[PDB]
């Protein structure tokens, strides 16, 4: 029994099982990716995510066709590109590559930024559905302020009589219990067996294939299955750092972090270039984003938790989760993708790169693209790119 | 008469003159007051200048230093003019992370202007909520702090009541403005509507508010007067630029009405009554509508523009799109198909402070007056 095999299906599990509660007349929901699915998954509901199914069509070279399709309507090629995407879907009612089912309702939470408050308003508007709003305002102050607490737990409140009315079921104080635990639990699991390139050396997986499991810890993070999913796959990434082996190709020369999100359209060809460098992703802020850690039946650290993911804090410490990353991942140095989708991380990229190599003393490059428009990445520009940082760390590395 | 429109001019043409002289006229420190909302009353109850900040015409350069290309234009002014020290006779700004841009400025100008202090502010998605207006009256009391960190002394809850009323004073003259205007759609040209209602990011509410009086009085005196040419509505960020104001003057087209941020958004809703007065603020929040940067899952904007565009025989919407601005890019298409569903025929525009060939207006402009034409 293969970790990948359960994983794709488990993953796979998740569309059908929508499609099956459609079907027999269940609300299906449409989420942000970092939203307190444990809010829903105490309803046994059955919740989809469009940055999800947008990154999997872009994969597999399809929303180009969907952002065209939005762009048709009047969206400005200048919004996140899963948006573009996620709207050419509605208006096209699905699409081939990877399909799902129209939501009933919408689960949206501003903690990786605010472009989802409009798209998801918009969606609410077009199909007349509920929006429930976990609104985890921005950070400024290096602690989260009591107000941001109370006010995040009254929302957890909203939405949970919000999910009562719409799943025609009444909150069980018992059952929330268990998915607290067992949201716990996945969420250590992801952060421990996606951390485990920070030592190996050669790591025991390609940095690209933390984006597959990726998938995994954000659309079951409260479910059974993702537990036992994980354990397989550590145990399989156990058994290859202790045979020197691993899922990246060839000599691992070279130990780095990207920054950002990979150009799924070419997910692919990023592949193979970085690897006939020898150069391999083994640090990275990605096994932070859905650790979501907190005491059983504790709204408090539950609200603190949701409003601390990486996106949502002051630079100084998104600066740190990356100069933290590298250090502990043993890097050489740092790649930085200027995502023209993601505003809010590429509008403090400069600042931040500039502290992170001032306080590691490790050499960065960039290079410009898009997660899931095909018409911002050259890839002639990335080989270029990750030669000339190649060339910095083979410099410094023979004294 | 060229009396008040003189006076205006002169603080809208020189913003960093009047902040001088209001300093050294009255010894009290001026807060900028970033775009779209802003807790002015704060500020004025604690004796202070509330100057409005809304970026202006430049170019590019030091801002490169921390924004890529695709941020949004007048945030990119704001910037620049940030690091070129045009904003350093004030004691400091309020930066509220209403959007991306705004959070993102609002962190790297903590790094890119250390010496002027940056005071947060973030307004709740979900504002009418109770915990909602909670959650907003504490950042409101970390505002005011702040506030009271700079100018030293302690900003008295009599007085911000005081400010409270002095500002709703000045939304009601304002509207009324609106109203006058629109009866005199051939007197008050684009420039001129825009001339008044912006120097009031200048100056003392109180002060403005006289002003704008006595300039609706000599409109009574004037008769009522049917417009010659084609009437508008704009909507957007802004559209303060000459260069824009002049297009729509040279196809006679004269606006009525506006669903801008700079303009009637900062004047359409009072704060609503109540014995505390951070609270009555944070209530205001709860009760704006219409607007892009305020949380509405129905999507009233359209709408609520369609029934001003009926109240006034309007002829035609213009959304002056901020070039880059995303909040406003995903409101387009419904706010445009609120509104041509109505029988009412739109346009759109680009706003960038920074080109100085606008040339595409000038077509699509003509274009529009000449289609509005049968
Ligand atoms: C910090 C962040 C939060 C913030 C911010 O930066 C962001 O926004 S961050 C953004 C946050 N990002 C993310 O969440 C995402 C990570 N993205 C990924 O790459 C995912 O792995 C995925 C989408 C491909 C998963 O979806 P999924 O695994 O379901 O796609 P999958 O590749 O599995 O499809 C192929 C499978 O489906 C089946 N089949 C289909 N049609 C068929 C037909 N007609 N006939 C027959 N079969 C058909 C096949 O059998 C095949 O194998 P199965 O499964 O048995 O093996
Ligand atoms: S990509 Fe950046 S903007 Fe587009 S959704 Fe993920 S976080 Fe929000
Ligand atoms: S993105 Fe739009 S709303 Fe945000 S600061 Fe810019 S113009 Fe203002
Ligand atoms: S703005």
């Amino acid at each position: 029994k293969e970790a990948r095999v359960v994983i794709n299906d488990l993953l796979a599990e998740q569309y059908a099982n929508a499609f099956k509660a459609k079907e027999e007349g269940r609300p299906v929901g449409w989420s942000t990716s970092v939203f307190p699915q444990e809010l829903a998954e105490v309803f046994d509901l059955n919740v989809l995510y469009p940055e999800n199914q947008a990154a999997g069509v872009a994969a597999k070279k399809g929303s180009l066709e969907l952002c065209e399709i939005a762009e048709s309507k009047g969206y400005s090629i200048d919004l996140c590109a899963y948006a573009r995407t996620n709207f050419g879907l509605l208006e096209n009612g699905g699409c081939e590559a990877l399909d799902m089912p129209a939501p009933d309702f919408l689960l949206c939470c501003n903690n990786i930024c605010n472009q989802v408050i409009k798209w998801y308003e918009n969606i609410s508007r077009e199909l007349d559905i509920p929006l429930i709003m976990i609104d985890t305002t921005f950070n400024n102050e290096d602690e989260v302020t009591q107000s941001r607490i109370d006010y995040i737990k009254a929302q957890f409140e909203e939405a949970i009589k919000q999910l009562e009315i719409i799943s025609g079921k009444k909150f069980d104080p018992k059952k929330f219990e268990e998915v607290m635990k067992i949201s716990a639990e996945n969420g250590r699991l992801w952060k421990y067996s996606m951390s485990l390139p920070a030592d190996s050396s050669p790591s025991p997986m390609n940095g690209f294939d933390l984006f597959t499991y990726m998938a995994v810890i954000v659309c079951a993070r409260g479910k059974k299955e993702t537990t036992e999913a994980f354990k397989l796959l550590i145990e399989e990434l156990e058994d290859n750092m202790k045979t020197g082996k691993s899922s990246f190709r060839g000599e691992e020369k070279y130990r780095i972090m990207m920054e950002g999100i990979p150009c799924w359209p070419y997910i692919g060809y990023k592949m193979k270039t970085l690897a006939k460098f020898g150069v391999n992703m083994t640090g990275s802020v990605y096994p932070h984003a859905w650790a979501l850690q907190y005491e059983v039946n504790d709204l408090d650290g539950m609200a603190v938790a949701y409003s601390t993911m990486f996106n949502n804090v002051n630079l100084d410490r998104m600066t740190k989760y990356r100069v933290d990353s590298l250090v502990e991942g043993k890097c050489d140095g740092a790649f930085y993708h200027m995502n023209r989708s993601c505003k809010l991380m590429s509008l403090i990229q400069y600042e931040m790169q500039r502290r992170a190599a001032e306080e590691t003393g490790l050499p960065y490059a960039g290079f410009d693209g898009d997660q899931a428009d095909p018409r911002a990445f050259t890839n002639a520009q990335f080989e270029t790119r990750i030669q000339g940082l190649v060339e910095v760390m083979e410099e410094r590395k023979k004294l | 008469m060229e009396a008040i429109l003189s006076k205006m001019k002169e603080v809208v043409e020189n913003p960093n003159a009047a902040v001088k002289k209001y300093k050294s006229e009255t010894g009290k420190k001026a807060i900028g007051c970033f775009p779209v909302y802003c807790p002015e009353e704060i500020i004025h109850a604690a004796g202070m200048l509330p100057v409005g900040i809304w970026g202006g015409q430049t170019e590019l350069d030091l801002a490169k230093q921390y924004f890529p290309a695709f941020a949004c234009s007048i945030m990119q002014s704001c910037l620049e003019y940030g690091l070129k020290g045009a904003y350093d006779e004030l004691s400091g700004v309020i930066i509220p992370g209403m959007c991306d841009t705004l959070i993102c400025l609002g962190q790297n100008w903590k790094s890119a202007v250390p010496h002027i202090k940056y005071i947060s502010l973030v307004h709740p998605q979900n504002r009418k909520l109770e915990a909602g207006v909670k959650y907003l009256i504490s950042e409101y009391k970390g505002v005011k702090r702040e506030l009271e960190e700079i100018c030293g002394y302690e900003i008295e809850e009599a007085k911000i009541h005081e400010s409270i009323e002095v500002y709703n004073e000045h939304r009601k003259t304002m509207r009324d403005f609106v109203e006058v205007a629109y009866k005199h759609s051939n007197t008050i040209k684009p420039s001129i509507r825009s001339l008044v209602i912006k120097s009031g990011f200048f100056m003392r509410k109180e002060e403005h508010t006289e002003l704008v009086k006595d300039l609706i009085a000599k409109l009574n005196a004037m008769p009522e007067e049917v417009c010659s040419g084609k009437k508008v509505l704009l909507t957007g960020i802004l559209a303060d630029s000459k260069d824009i104001l002049d297009i729509l003057e040279d196809n006679n087209i004269s606006v009525v009405a506006d669903d801008l941020a700079q303009e009637t958004r900062q004047f359409r809703t009072d704060v609503p009554a109540g014995d505390d007065a951070l609270e009555r603020l944070a209530r205001q929040w709860s009760n704006i509508e219409g607007c892009s940067l305020a949380y509405d899952p129905k999507k009233k904007r359209g709408s609520l523009i369609v029934d001003e565009v009926k109240k006034k025989d309007i002829d035609g919407v213009i959304f002056c799109m901020m070039k880059f601005c995303d909040p406003e890019e995903y409101d387009y298409p419904l706010v445009r198909k609120d509104i041509e569903d109505s029988g009412i025929p739109t346009l759109y525009v680009e706003i960038d402070q920074q080109t100085q060939n606008n040339e595409q207006a000038r077509t699509r402009i003509q274009t529009f007056a000449e289609m509005m034409s049968l």
